[PDB]
RNA sequence: UGCAUGGCCGUUGGUGGUGCGUGGGUUGACCUGUCCGUUGAUUCAGCUAACGAGCGAGAUUAUCGCCAAUUAUUUACUUUGCCGAAGUCCUUCGGUUAAAGUUCUAAUUGGGACUCCCUGCGUAGCAGGUGGAAGAGGGUAGCAAUAACAGGUCCGUGA
């Protein structure tokens, strides 16, 4: 069912890229074009939702985007720097930086247990670093890689699985295990392939430049199902709990039940010959209580159903 | 035992000296430059001319009048100086050579027009974008009158003149009154060939 | 920010801004964000059109008090003689002195003037306070140059004058001229 | 806890160095009431007017004349407490939006210098007078 | 607000430089320490200057403001102290220059210093000893009372 | 070992850039241990007319001097291989201490 | 002898200008190309017996302003620790191949600003505003077409 707005809440100047959300809730950090990237805290009183943390100045150029422990304790994130830095959570204060990718850095990911940070850019490869800083394997593909989305779960043993999406049309899977063998690698989109992430469950992936949202299998490939947005979409995201699929155009955030099969809701707020703010990133949270999606003036909004 | 200021402007007055001077010895053997190498104890200089065979002639003999007037001028010691001479590959788009063989033309009495289209077709063929040559002062008539030649395109202003750009001025002394000559060539980038960049107005879009 | 008072003395508190009458004030820049413990700054007031009227107007006072010629520049020199002239001000009459300053300001520069016959055009009320701090100052230097008696003093003397509309005054005087001057050619 | 932090204006630099303490501000190798002036003493205290207990602040400066070298302690001053609250940001946010609501200066500084000297003239934009006939 | 210390008492450094001087000028008039010269007393500070000095007790002033100006920098030279104290020259037609101050005036006293021990000569200038920046305490504590 | 002292000057950077590469890439084959200096413009501004005719206009000539320190423990044996680049203007300066 | 000349420089004028290939108009000098808004600008936009290549303008070079990577404990500093002198319970000085660095200092490689963003006005663009170290060529210079002046210099020259 549809969901009414809660909360706009703004500490953030230029745009936003990319944002995420810390495991049960409060923290919240929405990396920003700005180049510095916050932390909030969320007291869900009245009035303000919100208030910020931290700040992480450190990069210089825009903060592409931005990937969390399990703890809440040690987050990294990555900019068009060609850098990336882990910073301590509570003081700050950058960790250790990463060196040897070449161009701007726009995907990162953890695993679920906290064991290989995978960052990705415009050298045409996904890097794989150890936790302590090290780099153990160079993955390859054709084009530029907007995006990357790892499986949740595994249990150490189950191989982590990488879902890529290109800047040519093209849309990467790969296991790991220790040589890293791809399961799959298939012409996805049509053009550009903008934003990907996973089912929860990781039987189906999710992938969408042409207006089309498409979701594929795991393994091996070949799609599911194929709907079609009014206009064409920035970032794609699955609810956690619920059969949700929703995705950011600029005409509002298309909310598909996966199972009827149809968009239900299409959620914009309201605000000649201008454009008017895009949302260019989605994020659920980890309870599917909640969607928080972020704006391109520099504005964060919160919607509860 | 010098300043690191001076050890800087003595190479400089050294090399501007030593230049001035082969001018006026290789007129002959066709002159195009020299780069010099400064060692404490040690100084190799590359001589660049065209016609290296005048120089082997007589076993080597024309090299040994230059190279005891560079070791007599400077007080340096023999061993410690070793020169070479380096032969110029494309004669055609080196300024101070083409001056020389317009110099040696207008002495013998061509007409002007016949001796710039000689030197600016045989630098155009040869592989340059444009060249122009000025024949400035006192033919025909009492007072002087300028001759320009030009073909090609020729670049005149801001800094890509100078990476592009070969010229060479001079003068011609004559029975009746001072000519000036003066030979301006433009060249095409290589591929890091012998400049490397292309010039700053021009760009280039892939083929999709 | 809750005292918030010129040269650690005065404050703005008082100054009846809509008690002084309609229009003028507005220019006048004397609206909060002027408020300031000193009257220098770093002034950025020169860029673009209309920036002079959001700098301070004691400030604007102390760049017309800078002249001629020896006193160009020596800021630091002007807003001493500007405070030697607000506790002269202050202590002789006892009204503090931001409010019978501001006073000054209005009733010195004329409504009108000839517009080069010549025909007699009307102002705005940013050329008013101008030539208010012009006329005021002008008369000061004049007064002061050769007169055995400091400039502070020589301020001060004009510009309780100002207020209370007497032709005693350099800027009131010459006003009177300026004015009929139009009035006439018209 | 330390923040190492600097101001500027023209060719001024002055740099400052919060630690934890008392209430302590130190100009060189003493208290910022020592500038001997009445203006420029009211001058350097308007960044603490408005808003330090904790933090013991020390700040050394090298270029300029009087004026200049005032005005990056106004920076040097402001900018040390607002980089002291971003690191050990609520409070930061708001705090540092009560300095730029009373003037840019104390945390932004001022781009400008002086033009380069032109031939033909005694000084940058002068020139220096024609006579005619 | 205003600028505060720790350390409770007062030092050379925390009281004002116009008040400070003084009281060391005084310090020396009771105490018989550096003395006048004798010689001097009609002498120029420096030659640029167009007339003699107006206090007639001006020697101890310059003599209290040399070790102020020692202790402020740690040492001090004669050269760079004629320096110091020099002016720009007022009279002539020409634009105005920076000329240096008397030597022997302040020479005088750097020897006269040395007698009552408040200054050792070192390496670089001189700089002032352990009963000398004492001295200077003295005199904090005397006018932070004041 | 005597902790040796290059001292490398140029009038180009270019020119200069070359040298400084491969007198630190040596220092990767013999292993030594490897510890820039502010830059000079010599600014000479003739009046560029002969005569004393026409408005009075100067031409302004900077020679610039780029000036680099490298220094390293290193034992006589290895240093006498490790200085011997050949660039055009270049200077390098070996010093002891 | 600059009114015999070379080079170099000032100036007309550092303004926005200059003129080729093929085609067309005219007996011809010659014209067209090179013409209702916009820009510092023959700058773009679009008209159109012209279409297409140039040169100058722009781009580029140099520096000033803001960034963070890359180095620096005997050529810059800072913090902390030691040993001094005063204070005399913790404050300030001076020194230190002694441990960690880079906010000041020094200088190389890159990032950064585009009328991109919003609102008015008229596609080219313009005016204001937010943010921003910096906003309208970011500031200042350097370089600077063709065509000439009997302007200057034979007292710069082994012109």
């Amino acid at each position: 069912a549809h969901f009414a707005p809660r909360a706009t809440f703004v500490g953030h100047n230029a745009a936003i890229e990319s944002i995420e959300i810390d495991n049960e809730h409060n923290y919240l950090v929405s990396a920003s074009r700005d180049k510095s990237a916050l932390v909030w805290k969320l007291n869900r009183t009245q009035e303000q939702w919100a208030t910020p943390f931290t700040r992480l100045i450190g990069h210089n150029h825009f903060v592409s985007d931005v990937s969390l422990s399990r703890d809440a304790s040690h987050l990294l994130t990555s900019s068009w720097d060609s850098t990336l830095r882990l910073w301590d959570l509570s003081t700050r204060t950058t960790k250790k930086l990463f060196l040897g990718h070449k161009k701007d850095v726009l995907g990162v990911t953890f695993s679920p247990c906290n064991r290989r940070i995978i960052s990705v850019g415009r050298d045409n490869q996904v890097k794989i670093w150890n936790i302590l800083g090290e780099n153990k394997a160079e993955l390859q593909c054709s084009s530029w890689v907007t995006s990357v989305a790892c499986a949740p779960m595994a249990d150490e043993t189950s191989p982590l699985v990488i879902a890529v999406g290109c800047w040519d049309g093209k849309v990467y899977i790969w296991s790991i295990e220790k040589e890293a063998k791809l399961i799959k690698e298939f012409k996805a989109h049509d053009g550009r392939c903008t934003s990907v992430d996973f089912t929860p469950d990781g039987k189906w992936v999710i992938t969408g430049s042409d207006r089309k949202v498409v979701m594929w299998l795991t393994e091996n490939g070949a799609k599911t199902i194929s709907f079609t947005a009014p206009s064409p979409v920035h970032a794609v995201a699955a609810c956690p709990t619920q059969a949700w699929i929703c995705a950011a155009t600029y005409e509002g955030i298309a909310v598909w039940d996966i199972g009827a099969k149809q968009q239900i809701d299409l959620v914009q707020p309201n605000f000649n010959a201008g454009r008017t703010p895009d949302c260019t990133c989605l994020a659920w949270a980890a309870d599917g209580s909640v969607l928080y999606s972020g704006y391109n003036d520099g504005s964060i909004r919160a919607w509860e159903v | 035992r010098c300043t690191k200021v001076r050890r800087i402007i003595e190479t400089g007055l050294f090399y501007a000296e030593l230049n001035e001077l082969l001018t006026r010895e290789l007129t002959k053997e066709g002159y195009g430059g020299c780069e010099v190498r400064q060692t404490p104890t040690r100084t190799e200089i590359i001589i660049k001319a065209a016609n290296t065979k005048e120089f082997v002639d007589n076993h080597g003999r024309r090299l040994q009048e230059v190279r005891m007037m560079i070791q007599k001028r400077w007080r340096l010691k023999e061993d410690s100086l070793e020169i070479f001479i380096d032969r110029i590959q494309r004669k055609g788009l080196s300024a101070l050579n083409q001056l020389e063989s317009l110099r040696y033309k207008l002495i013998a009495r061509i007409p002007a027009r016949r001796a710039a289209y000689s030197i600016i077709r045989f630098v155009m063929d040869a592989g340059a974008r444009g060249c122009e040559v000025a024949i400035s002062g006192k033919l025909r008539g009492a007072r002087a009158s300028t001759s320009k030649y030009k073909e090609g395109y020729m670049v005149k202003s801001g800094d890509v003149t100078k990476q592009f750009v070969t010229q060479a001025v001079g003068h011609i002394p004559m029975k009746q009154a001072t000519i000036g000559i003066r030979v301006l060539i433009m060249l095409a980038q290589d591929p890091s060939g012998i400049p490397k960049e292309s010039q700053p107005d021009v760009i280039k879009v892939h083929e999709a | 920010m809750e005292g918030v008072k010129l040269f650690g003395k005065y404050d703005y508190s008082d100054v009846d801004f809509s008690q002084l009458d309609p229009a003028l004030v507005d220019y006048i820049s004397v609206h909060e964000k002027q408020h300031v413990m000193v009257p220098h700054t770093a002034g950025r007031y020169v860029h673009k059109r209309f920036q002079k009227v959001s700098c301070p107007l004691v400030e604007r006072l102390c760049n017309h008090l800078m002249s001629r010629g020896r006193n160009t520049g020596k800021k630091l020199l002007a807003i001493r003689i500007v405070e030697h002239a607000f506790d002269i001000i202050a202590l002789s009459t006892g009204q503090n002195p931001i409010v019978t300053f501001v006073k000054g300001v209005q009733y010195c520069g004329a409504r009108e003037d000839s517009t080069r016959r010549r025909q007699a055009c009307d102002v705005s009320p940013l050329r008013r306070i101008d030539q208010a701090l012009s006329l005021i100052t002008e008369g000061v230097r004049k007064a002061a140059f050769r007169s055995s008696r400091n400039i502070a003093e020589c301020l001060a003397d004009e510009l309780i004058a100002a207020s209370n509309n007497d032709q005693t005054s350099y800027a009131c005087r010459k006003k009177d001229e300026l004015e009929r001057i139009a009035k006439s050619n018209r | 806890k330390s923040v190492q932090v600097f101001g500027r204006k023209k060719t001024a630099t002055a740099v400052a160095y919060c630690c934890e303490g008392s209430g302590l501000i130190k100009l060189n190798g003493t208290p910022i009431n020592m500038v001997s002036s009445e203006t420029l003493r009211a001058k350097i205290l308007e960044p603490l007017q408005l808003i330090w207990g904790n933090l013991d602040i020390r700040v050394r400066v090298h270029g300029g004349g009087h004026v200049a070298q005032v005005y990056a302690i106004r920076q040097a001053v402001a900018k040390a407490i607002v980089a002291y609250y971003q690191k050990y940001e609520a409070t930061k946010t708001e705090i540092k939006n009560t300095l730029l609501g009373y003037d840019r200066t104390l945390l932004v500084a001022d781009p400008r210098r002086m033009e380069p000297k032109k031939f033909g003239g005694q000084g940058a934009r002068v020139r220096r007078q024609m006579s005619y006939r | 607000i205003g600028g505060k210390t720790g350390h409770k008492g007062f030092q050379a450094r925390e009281i004002s430089a116009d008040v400070f001087v003084n009281a060391l000028a005084k310090h020396f008039q009771e105490n018989r320490i550096v003395k006048p010269p004798e010689w001097a007393d009609l002498v120029k500070t420096a030659a640029l200057k167009q007339m003699a000095p107006s206090n007639q007790n001006w020697f101890y002033t310059r003599a209290a403001a040399v070790i102020r100006q020692i202790y402020m920098h740690h040492d001090a030279s004669l050269s760079g102290l004629s320096f110091h104290y020099g002016a720009n020259l007022k009279a002539v037609t020409m634009p105005k220059h920076h000329h240096n101050a008397s030597r022997k005036v302040i020479r005088s006293i750097l020897q006269q210093l040395e007698k009552s021990d408040l200054v050792k000569v070192g390496e670089k200038g001189r700089q002032l000893t352990p009963k000398g920046q004492r001295l200077l305490d003295q005199v904090a504590t005397s006018c932070g009372k004041k | 070992v005597q902790k040796i002292r290059l001292t490398i000057t140029s009038s180009k950077l270019p020119n200069l850039q070359r040298v400084v590469g491969n007198l630190m890439g040596k220092l990767k084959k013999g292993n030594l241990e490897v510890r820039p200096m502010p830059r000079r413009r010599l600014r000479i501004t003739t009046r560029r007319a002969p005569c004393g005719n026409g408005t009075e206009t100067y031409d302004h000539f900077e020679l610039r001097i780029y000036k680099r320190v490298i220094d390293f423990q290193g034992t006589a044996e290895a240093v006498k291989q490790v200085t011997q680049a050949l660039e055009p203007d270049v200077h390098v300066e070996v010093s002891v201490i």
